[PDB]
């Protein structure tokens, strides 16, 4: 048999669900979720790394023209001067005067290092879902690992759980990213043609290694001077290099609901958002009878002290009669008090741990088929700040009608009573007429 | 390779807001966030001796100096005087652990 | 004597010889293969101020 259960996705937090079997002892049940991750489906648009100039020789021709036939590659570029004096070292390099000419071409391309370092930017889709659990029930207590799309399934001694669906599709991501070693950042990457000069990627690469690439590096060739012989080239600087330095603040820090954000692969964990809703199905192996466990009856418990704390600071001795010597399971049957200790062994007297700090809590709490209520007070802590996350899931911060709130039944208020004697003399008044 | 790590932090715990103060030995960095749906965040470079006061609501805190690992904080619930202390203090009391439905049942 | 700040250190006199001190000193264990002590805690903080 099957049934359902909510689980907060808050890491080490515990959650307690009741089976409940009219002929057997009642079970309960603690989960605690552990892993997390998101793994979002990405695709490549493109790389970036670091170009290059590559300058070979400017072959001059003196008192002659050259014809500079083109090239498949990237940025060829070709450019023809007149009216050039080099002046080596050996005098002058060739022996005319008006007709010579100086021949220079450049070009363009990837850097030999940016096989080990690059920027990568994908277009980033929908993730998915895997968790982590801890199933302890008394009987051996497993550790597992799922996924949440429902299909998925897991079982334990013929016991199995299902998770998907999943309750929220919050993402810690965007339409489109750009990952760096160790970072992730979301800006709208300019598409694979418009190569602005100067910002990002203004290289582009469709893999580590096609044989083709795409530059608007904004390349231009100037006539050189008097006597020095080389290749004057204005260019605009690099963007990536600029990249490099002109942006901080990426989502490893801007993370929202406090996620982890890890590289390789690409992966958000330990997210803090939403439930995860479970169907389990049992086996009948520790489905335990009724007419086998302890007995009890005149539950004669109590309270003893409680504190507003974050961790167990509530502790409620509760006494019992002991018909046989076992152990029994203890679960709360309200949303303000949860337990630690599941399973106390029926012996003489018992303590239990509650936590709840919204005011004073007055809650029920249940052993082996029997029902009882506690009630205390509870005062404030002394601290400000802890190194633990929270433990009592209540936004219910009133009291419950209790020990606070006496006094509404204190200023009810009466005197409508006084207007019915007085609406008894308006029937008085009238009997004359 | 080799890096140095930088001195402790010793934190003073006020009500809603903790202050931490540094002493750092050469130019470092701070970086903290908040930890709720709203992501407010915010980091600072750091030269001499100076303090620094962020915020902590119910959500938690997460900070980290230097080359540490990133530490966590979380206000324990509130403080107050006398809670349940028969005169008037039940309001007083709830006038910390938000005020403002109290304000407008009063 | 809250240390980093003013008075980290302090005695009645130059020869009161039991002195107060809180400078947070802790030392850690070394890495692997050097033989040396590390140990952390905040500079002396008189010359901060
Ligand atoms: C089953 O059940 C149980 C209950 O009792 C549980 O538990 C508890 O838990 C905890 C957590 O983990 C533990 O702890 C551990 O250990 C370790 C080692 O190292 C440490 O570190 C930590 O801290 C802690 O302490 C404990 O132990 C326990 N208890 C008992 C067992 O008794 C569990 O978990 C379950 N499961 C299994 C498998 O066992």
């Amino acid at each position: 048999y099957e049934h359902t259960a909510v689980i907060p996705n808050q890491v080490g937090f515990p959650y307690k669900a009741h089976v409940a079997r009219e002929g057997y002892s009642p079970l309960t049940l603690q989960m605690q979720v552990v892993e997390t991750s998101l793994e979002p489906t990405l695709n490549l648009e493109y790389i970036t790394c670091d170009y290059k100039t590559k300058v070979p020789s400017p072959y001059v021709k003196c008192c002659g023209t050259a014809e500079c036939r083109t090239q498949d590659k990237p940025e060829y570029k070709c450019a023809v001067f007149t009216g050039v004096y080099p002046f080596m070292w050996g005098g002058a390099y060739c022996f005319c005067d008006s007709e010579n000419t100086q021949m220079s071409e450049a070009y363009v391309e990837r850097a030999d290092v940016c096989k080990h370092d690059y920027a990568a930017a994908y277009r980033a889709h929908t993730a998915s879902l895997r968790a982590k659990i801890k199933v302890t029930y008394g009987t051996v207590n497993q550790t597992v690992e799922a996924y949440v799309n429902g299909d998925h399934a897991v079982t334990i001694a013929g016991t199995k759980f299902i998770f998907g669906p999943v309750s929220t599709a919050w993402t810690p991501f965007d339409t489109k990213i750009v990952v760096y070693k160790g970072e992730v950042y979301n800006q709208d990457f300019p598409p694979y043609g418009a190569g602005q000069p100067g910002r990002f990627g203004d290289i582009q690469s469709r893999t580590l290694d096609s044989k083709d690439l795409y530059a608007n590096t904004g390349l231009k060739l100037a006539r050189p001077a008097a006597g020095n012989i080389h290749v004057p080239y204005t260019q605009t600087p690099s963007g990536f290099k600029t990249w490099q330095k002109d942006r901080d603040s990426p989502l490893n820090a801007k993370a929202p609901f406090g996620c982890t954000i890890q590289t390789n692969p690409v992966r958000a964990m330990n997210c803090a958002v939403g439930n995860i809703p479970v169907s389990m199905d049992i086996a009948d192996s520790a489905f335990t009878r009724l007419t086998d466990a302890p007995i009890i009856s005149e539950l004669l418990c109590t309270v003893s002290t409680c504190t507003h704390s974050s961790d167990f600071g509530g502790v409620a001795v509760l006494s019992y009669k002991v018909e046989k010597a076992g152990r029994c399971d203890v679960h709360s049957h309200s949303n303000v008090a949860v337990l630690q200790e599941v399973s106390i062994e029926a012996e003489g007297r018992s303590v239990i741990h509650f936590s709840t700090a919204s005011a004073a809590p007055s809650f029920i709490v249940s052993v082996c088929s029997s029902r009882a209520t506690c009630t205390a007070k509870c005062e404030p802590p002394k601290d400000h700040v802890v190194t633990y996350p929270a433990n009592h899931n209540g936004i219910t911060l009133p009291d419950l009608s209790s020990t606070a709130m006496t006094w509404a039944q204190h200023l009810a208020g009466g005197v409508g009573l006084l207007i019915a004697l007085a609406v008894l003399i308006l029937v008085i008044v009238t009997c004359i007429t | 390779c080799r890096v140095p790590l930088a001195p402790e932090a010793l934190v003073r715990s006020g009500k809603r807001e903790a202050t931490l103060s540094l002493h750092p030995i050469h130019p470092t960095l701070l970086s903290y966030r908040t930890l709720g749906r709203e992501p407010v965040f915010d980091e600072q470079w750091i030269t001499t001796q100076t303090e620094v006061t962020i915020p902590v609501p119910v959500e938690g805190v997460e900070y980290r100096w230097g080359n540490h690992k990133p530490q966590r904080l979380w206000s324990q619930l509130t403080t107050e005087g006398r809670a349940h202390g028969w005169p008037h203090e039940i309001i007083e009391y709830y006038y910390g652990l938000h005020p403002t439905t109290t304000i407008v049942v009063v």
